[PDB]
């Protein structure tokens, strides 16, 4: 067990590097901390550029590139070897609260505000080349696995699908009862894992051949309290496992299986808002908002 | 079969099938306000006596009552492991661990000597999160918790000592007396008593 | 705590004499002595004392 | 590079808190 | 004899120096084995050179007898406490009282450094024993709880941290982060005046006037007892070899093997030629860092050096 | 299962089943309001 | 599928033999049975002792949680119209809610009243019911556990 | 001194809104009863309430096992007086002051050594439940108590600042009323309370056992039965209290009568059948 | 009356340590008053010969 | 009664005075306790004992005053409590075994008797104890167990 402290602020976001050896934290404090994994956990970044809070890190399929959405309005793409921003995407009018970049190339970026647009990049363009207006605010986004979708979740309950190509909306899915928190995608491409504000965390079909009724597993024990935050959700690389940030302090995961809960784990003081999967061993990263960072095996 | 005396029990137990109230060895009836602290037997030894001596010690202090403590252990080799000094490593980390204890009281301690050479500096406002044991559909409006702000207030530079600390007080009696393990006492003798 | 001074010096020097013999008295008795008899080998010794400067 | 920060790492316990 | 002692080689006095006008009191040996300290009733501190034995500078500052004298591992510094109700620090570099700790109401008896947190413990007539912050001068902590003088303090860094003996026959075992006795061992008749711990072997020894016994940490059992110096003896210092020195107030000093207890020399050496037969007595004795030569202060006003007959054995039984 | 009821600081991460799982056994008559509430301290649990 | 007469305990204080009702709880005797002959409780101690109550014992574990069966960490209960939580020195299944029942065990100090409402008796103590006491007179905390060990030494399904 | 991190109060004081601000004032005020200084907390405990503040410390709470403002009881919520009679308890805490002081070190002492976080030195001495002090408690809030003080202006007839005035606008308790006089030592030694002394006089009136001078009789009466209570629940009851054997049932009443071998086992029984009686939903009236 | 100290020892025990308390109960026995008589009492019976 | 108080107000603060004053003085004590003791004031003359054990717990004429005063005043649960504690904390003070016995002897009570013998026995005592604990069996004939 290892124990990150050091942000002066709320942590809302934390990624593993895809190679495993380090890890990204950011939140309320607007820097971005890089830390080794292995040896005594040490640091060896501050990030700077941001002059809002920092809402969601993810990192390229390689790791050279990491992407921070913040509520500053722009969108940080730094260099992870330099630490230099390499560009500012400045083109959202509200706070971004979410980003995605694509699992293919090309170095496609995808963006949801609470301008209620949703606004796809190219980062060797400086302007927006497509925007889907959507009716009220964003809260998360990713791509699917082909790099040619837009999935939404927003404050309106449903779960939106775009296609980049038509330049429509595609279909949609039904069931939540309150505002989509947080989507993420498996390593595989099939299966959605979404959270929201009615206390339920589902898996769906996102293949193109589902049934009509998407919602394969509900899984639930989560809680979202009156601070109304973006608790984030993780696939395990393998699938089997689901994680999901909880406002009741304690740190679950799922079996994908058999539904059951496998941990629980007590010990943050604060809201978890994201919890993260190492990619090869069996650590567990969750992101709180009492300051700290706890770091674990599990078996 | 009913019994009714205690003759009946024998080797005693109450029986279940037998629907009328037993009380073998007369245990189960309400007893009196009783001061006695229980006669506590160890797991296969004599009777724990020792339970007086640790009157008002804990129970992980240690405190020598049996007779065989007095008994000399042979140890014959120096060298054996188990009388080996403990640690080099640990020895940094207790090391640690009391510095971190002294330097603190140190601190307090020198915090005294200079008093007025700046004003403090307090903002840690911090929330703690409270369950009130006595819980009830009233009492909490509904709740089953309730959540707290603290905020230490401003202490005013100028603001003399508010009261008398110099009253002494009769100080209180010590910790409870140890078991004198002495050798008996050997035979003085009427001739030396005299030179 | 107050210090030993000037005009303190001989007035203590004697106390801790005093107090040193005490200490030996207790240790040097057989263990079955009459637990009495102490404040009588000091008067010896201020005795021996008195002897000493009177020659 | 971007400076090392303040952040440091150490060896902790949980402790589960009552109930 | 169920035991075999290990042979060790006898000791014989060689240097007998002499220069102070009181008792010897204390006696402490520089880390470096270049001099050594003592203090006396003479009210002055000697630094005496180990090795020719010459008179290197003599210290004056206090006002009574010095009772105990340690010169500092980690920090050039002398502390030294007296029956002035003063513990003080020399600073070695300048030769002059830097700090001096008040806080005792009575005389300090003796006085040793924890080695590895910088911290002074000092013993008192008045029942207490205090704990001092070199840098600060503070007093941390004020063991209360004898009922009488505290003879003689010894510090490690492994639990128990701090050890005192006294003249009420208990010794306290005290938790230096609480300040509060742990063990209390009543066996000794009679004034517990020397305490020594092993320097490999987690063990230590007191003396008692009726008898020495070996003890055990941390809960301070009972291992042995060691008997036949029958005397009031003063202090008790043990070589990692496993000698054992018991120097008695009637000046008779045996040489022990500490794993068996075995008796194999008993040195009873003469006084100073001006001096009176009831003169004899040994205060301080301590071993050098070589661990080569015995250092002991005596009760004639002299100090006497011994070292080992480097002959092959014929005296082992 | 195998973690003590009486228990702080655990330095390993149990499982779900081992550390939610019941304590067994009937409950004494023996204890008021205030004394069967998981208290810290006289009142009640602060954290 | 064997029926073995009284079972001995064989705890650190003495011995305390236990009778079986056959007639009316077979199943949870055969379980007792069995586990004390495989020596499934030779170990196990006296968790939790409260005074002028119970004393719950019988876990590998030690805690109060453990305890599996030989059916698998569950089998119904055996609620029977007959036995009724009466004196001190019956011998019970202990239980941690319906139709669950483990290899907990608890002997009883006193009439109860609310207890076989939800519990199931299968047996009393009938050798050394004085030790019982003194197992009754043993140091407790606010958890109540022991200071010592107050451990079944061996169990013995003889006859 | 006591340097404690949070107040030992309870619900009624705490106040009606779960969200609550509070500010920790390190030795700002004497103990008013040990006069020991100690950490105060004050908060707002509702909307147009007293701004109230802890006025013991907490070993002098910790001692009688009372909320540190209103001196209250933390498990009952009655006043301290009512709870060790009804328990046939008293403190042997000294009650002149320098005896006080000596007093107070040796629980320091205590506390400091043990545990400490806990009552049972003092509550183990009466642990039992009592069904008076049960039926007296407060089952909910009394945020009366919490009201603004009076305003004194106004008494005399000329209250300036007008209708702004946080301080109540309505009559005094008359002085005659013995209920005035109250002092904070007497409520927290239990002396000459007399808010305990209206509980305790109303708790007697409360009805009893009177039928047993019939000391040859044996035979109970249970009324109120309905057609929904089987003989064998009326039995298990009747059986945890001690040895009988007669039951009959009058239908047309809906009673029973049932014999103990012994009256004495009968008024045994009695103690439990009041009403606290319930069997089936059904609570029952018992009768000679 | 104007001091801090000396009738406190008339209105309880004054520094009232309890006996220790142990293996058997002893809060059922309890001791006669004092026969006060005060017709024959004098200051010197008290104090004895 | 303002007499009776203003004689003890007068009497004990003489006796706490010179306990504050000499308070290793033993002897001070006693003579406070026992003037408790003739004013038959028990529940006070027991406060002085404890709190005089307090100072010197090692000194054996205290125990005894204190449970003497208790075995007069018939109160045989308090003056048990009292040697219980005494051989406790001092085992090698042989007279305390003796007088425990004594009580027990005179009650008749042979079987708690032997208790407290063979617990004496369990620390090795001095040949002259073990002849006593061999007559006390003489006394009442039972030769086979004298024998063992």
């Amino acid at each position: 067990i290892m124990l990150l402290s050091g942000h002066e602020g709320e942590v809302y976001c934390c990624k593993f590097h895809p190679n495993g050896s380090t890890l990204a934290s950011a939140g309320f404090d607007r820097l971005i901390l890089l830390w080794n994994v292995y040896g005594d956990c040490d640091n060896y970044a501050t990030l700077k550029g941001h002059s809002g809070a920092v809402m969601e890190l993810h990192y390229n399929t390689d790791g050279s590139m990491l992407f921070s959405a913040s509520t500053d309005k722009t969108v940080a793409v730094w260099d992870s070897e330099t630490g230099e921003r390499v560009k500012r995407l400045k083109g959202h009018t509200s706070f971004v609260n979410s980003c995605y970049p694509a699992r293919r190339g090309p170095q496609l970026v995808c963006t949801g505000s609470d301008d209620g647009t949703v606004k796809l990049w190219d980062i060797r363009k400086k302007a927006a080349i497509q925007t889907f207006q959507n009716t009220y605010q964003v809260l998360a986004v990713t791509f699917n696995d082909t790099s040619d979708q837009i999935i939404s979740g927003g404050i309106d309950n449903d779960i939106k699908v775009w296609d980049l190509r038509q330049n429509k909306l595609t279909y949609t899915m039904r069931g939540h009862a309150d505002s989509v928190t947080g989507l993420s995608l498996s390593s595989e491409g099939s299966y959605l894992l979404s959270n929201a504000m009615d206390n339920t965390v589902r898996v769906w079909d996102v293949r193109p051949f589902a049934p009509k009724e998407r919602c394969v597993k509900i899984f639930q024990g989560n809680v979202h309290n009156f601070e109304k935050n973006l608790l984030r959700c993780s696939w395990s690389p393998d699938g089997s496992k689901i994680a999901a940030g909880s406002a009741d302090r304690f740190v679950y995961v799922w079996d994908t299986t058999s539904r059951r809960i496998l941990y629980k784990l007590p010990g943050h003081a604060g809201s978890i808002n994201e919890v993260a999967f190492h990619p090869d061993e069996p650590i567990i990263i969750s992101a709180s908002s009492d300051k700290r960072l706890y770091m674990g095996e599990i078996q | 079969w009913i019994p009714r005396l205690l003759e009946d029990f024998g080797d005693g137990g109450a029986f279940p099938e037998i629907h009328v109230a037993q009380y073998p060895l007369d245990m189960g009836r309400k007893k009196k306000m009783s001061n006695a602290l229980a006669i506590q037997v160890d797991s296969e030894g004599k009777i724990k006596y020792d339970a007086i001596a640790r009157q008002g010690q804990s129970k992980d202090k240690v405190i020598y009552s049996k007779y065989t403590d007095l008994v000399p252990k042979e140890v014959m080799n120096a060298d054996d492991p188990d009388l080996q000094r403990p640690d080099e490593e640990a020895i940094k980390e207790i090391t640690e661990k009391t510095r971190v204890a002294l330097e603190k009281s140190v601190s307090q301690k020198v915090a005294a000597a200079m008093p007025v050479r700046a004003a403090d500096k307090l903002a840690p406002a911090q929330y703690i999160r409270y369950t009130p044991s006595q819980q009830g559909v009233a009492f909490n409006s509904g709740a089953k918790q309730r959540v707290i702000r603290m905020v230490e207030m401003q202490k005013d530079p100028m603001e003399p000592p508010r009261f008398k600390i110099n009253k002494k007080i009769p100080r209180g009696p010590p910790s409870p007396p140890a078991p004198v393990m002495h050798s008996p006492s050997r035979k003085m003798t009427v001739k030396e008593q005299q030179e | 705590a107050k210090t030993v001074t000037k005009q303190r010096v001989e007035s203590h020097f004697d106390l801790e004499l005093r107090a040193a013999v005490m200490h030996d008295i207790l240790d040097m008795m057989p263990e079955g002595i009459k637990q009495n008899k102490a404040r009588t080998i000091l008067q010896h010794l201020s005795e021996a004392w008195r002897c000493w400067k009177a020659n | 590079g971007a400076a090392g920060g303040p952040g440091i790492g150490r060896a902790a316990g949980r402790g589960i808190p009552a109930g | 004899t169920m035991p075999k002692p290990q042979w060790h080689p006898p000791w014989k006095l060689y240097r007998v120096i002499s220069g102070h006008l009181g008792w010897v009191r204390c006696i402490a040996v520089e880390p470096g084995n270049q001099w050594f300290v003592t203090g006396s009733a003479d009210r002055t501190i000697k630094i005496w050179d180990l090795a020719s034995g010459k008179l290197k500078l003599s210290l004056t500052g206090h006002i009574s007898t010095v009772r105990g004298v340690i010169v500092s591992t980690r920090s050039p510094y002398l502390f030294s406490c007296g029956e002035d109700k003063q513990v003080k620090c020399w600073d070695l570099e300048y030769n002059k009282v830097i700090r001096h700790y008040h806080g005792h109401l009575s005389a300090v008896y003796g006085l040793d450094l924890h080695p590895t947190i910088d911290v002074l413990v000092t013993c008192s007539r008045d029942s207490t024993a205090r704990i001092w912050d070199v840098r600060t001068k503070a007093s941390v902590h004020t063991l209360s709880g004898h009922t009488n003088a505290v003879a003689t303090v010894r510090c490690q860094a492994a639990e128990p941290q701090i050890i005192t003996g006294s003249h009420d026959t208990t010794i306290r075992l005290w938790d230096l982060v609480a300040g509060k006795t742990r063990v209390t061992l009543t066996n000794h008749k009679k004034s517990v005046r020397a305490v020594v711990l092993h320097p490999r072997h987690y063990t230590f020894a007191s003396g008692s006037p009726d008898n020495i016994k070996q003890w055990k940490f941390p809960d301070g059992s009972f291992i042995q007892n060691l008997s036949g110096h029958n005397a009031i003896i003063n202090t008790l210092t043990v070589n990692s070899d496993g000698v054992l020195v018991s120097g008695a107030d009637n000046g008779t000093m045996h040489l022990w093997d500490w794993r068996t207890g075995y008796n194999f020399q008993r040195v009873h050496a003469a006084v100073q030629p001006g001096s009176l037969d009831s003169e004899s007595g040994i205060f301080a004795c301590a071993f050098d860092q070589s661990e080569s030569r015995l250092l002991t202060a005596e009760a004639d006003k002299t100090i006497k050096v011994y070292r080992e007959d480097d002959t092959a054995t014929e005296e082992t039984h | 299962v195998h973690l003590d009821p009486a228990v702080k600081e655990v330095q390993y991460n149990p499982t779900y089943e081992t550390m939610f799982a019941p304590e067994f056994g009937p409950e004494n008559p023996f204890r008021t309001q205030q004394m069967a509430a998981p208290r810290n301290m006289l009142s009640g649990y602060a954290e | 599928s064997w029926q073995p007469p009284n079972v001995y305990l064989e705890t650190s204080m003495g011995i305390i033999v236990l009778e079986l009702y056959w007639k009316h709880a077979p199943k949870t005797c055969k379980n007792f049975a069995e586990l004390a002959r495989r020596g499934y409780y030779n170990g196990t101690k006296f968790h939790r002792i409260i005074k002028d109550f119970m004393i719950q014992g019988g876990d590998p574990t030690g805690t109060g949680r453990g305890g599996a069966s030989i059916y698998g960490k569950q089998f119904e209960d055996e609620l029977h119209p007959d036995l009724k939580f009466t004196g001190a020195g019956i011998l019970a299944m202990a239980n941690a809610g319906p139709d669950t029942n483990g290899s907990q065990f608890f002997v009883t100090l006193a009439p109860t009243q609310w207890l076989d409402g939800k519990h199931t008796i299968f047996g009393r103590v009938c050798q050394g019911i004085g030790m019982v006491n003194r197992v009754g007179m043993v140091e407790t905390n606010s958890q109540d556990r022991p200071v010592d060990d107050v451990k079944i030494i061996k169990a013995y399904p003889s006859g | 001194w006591e340097d404690a991190d949070f107040p030992i109060l309870c619900q009624t004081c705490l106040g009606e809104n779960p969200y609550i601000r509070m500010t920790k004032e390190k030795y700002g005020k004497e103990c008013k009863i040990c006069a020991r200084p100690f950490t105060v907390f004050r908060w707002c405990p509702g909307v147009r309430m007293r701004f109230k503040k802890t006025e013991v410390c907490q070993t002098c709470s910790k001692l009688k096992n009372v909320c540190q403002t209103c001196l209250l009881d933390l498990e009952y919520g009655l006043p301290i007086q009512v709870r060790d009679a009804g328990l046939s308890f008293k403190d042997d805490m000294p009650k002149s002051d320098v005896n006080k002081e000596y007093y107070t070190q040796n629980m320091e002492r205590e506390i400091s050594n043990s545990d400490g976080t806990r009552p049972v030195g003092m509550l183990g001495k009466a642990t039992s439940t009592s069904d008076m002090l049960l039926k007296l408690a407060r089952t909910t809030p009394y945020y009366k108590r919490n009201r603004p003080h009076i305003c004194s202006f106004w008494v005399k007839g000329e209250c300036k600042r007008g209708e702004e005035c946080p301080y109540r606008h309505e009559k005094p308790t008359d002085p005659d009323d013995p209920l005035a006089d109250q002092n904070i030592k007497d409520r927290y030694y239990g002396i000459n309370d007399p808010v305990a002394d209206k509980l305790l006089k109303r708790a007697s009136t409360m009805p009893r056992l009177d039928p047993p001078e019939d000391k040859t009789i044996t035979t109970l009466y249970v009324g109120g039965l309905g057609d929904t209570i089987t003989e064998t629940d009326l039995r298990n009851h009747f059986y945890q209290f001690g040895e009988i054997r007669t039951i009959t049932v009058v239908q047309r009443q809906q009673c029973a009568f049932i014999q103990f071998a012994t009256r004495q086992a009968a008024e045994v029984a009695a103690e439990k059948s009041f009403n606290k009686l319930i069997v089936n939903g059904r609570r029952l009236n018992v009768k000679w | 009356r104007k001091r801090k100290r000396g009738v406190d020892y008339n209105a309880e025990i004054p520094f009232e340590k309890k006996p220790a308390l142990g293996f058997y109960d002893t809060s059922e026995e309890n001791y006669q008053a004092l026969d006060a008589d005060f017709r024959k009492l004098r200051q010197q019976d008290l104090d004895g010969e | 009664e303002e007499e009776l108080n203003d004689y003890k107000l007068r009497k004990r603060k003489t006796f706490e005075d010179n306990i504050r004053k000499n308070r290793t003085v033993i002897s001070n004590w006693i003579k406070y306790a026992q003037w408790e003791e003739s004013l038959k004031e028990i529940q006070r003359a027991r406060s002085i004992y404890e709190r005089a054990l307090d100072v010197d717990y090692r000194n054996i004429t205290l125990w005894l005053k204190y449970a003497e005063m208790e075995m007069k005043n018939r109160q045989v649960n308090h003056a048990r409590n009292i040697w219980d504690r005494a051989i406790t904390t001092l085992p090698r003070v042989n007279q305390f075994w003796y007088k425990y016995t004594y009580m027990e002897e005179m009650l008749g009570n042979v079987a708690g008797a032997r208790q407290v013998f063979e617990r004496w026995m369990e620390w090795q005592p001095e040949e002259q104890a073990w002849h006593s604990y061999i007559n006390f069996e003489l006394r009442y004939k039972e030769v086979d167990r004298a024998r063992t």
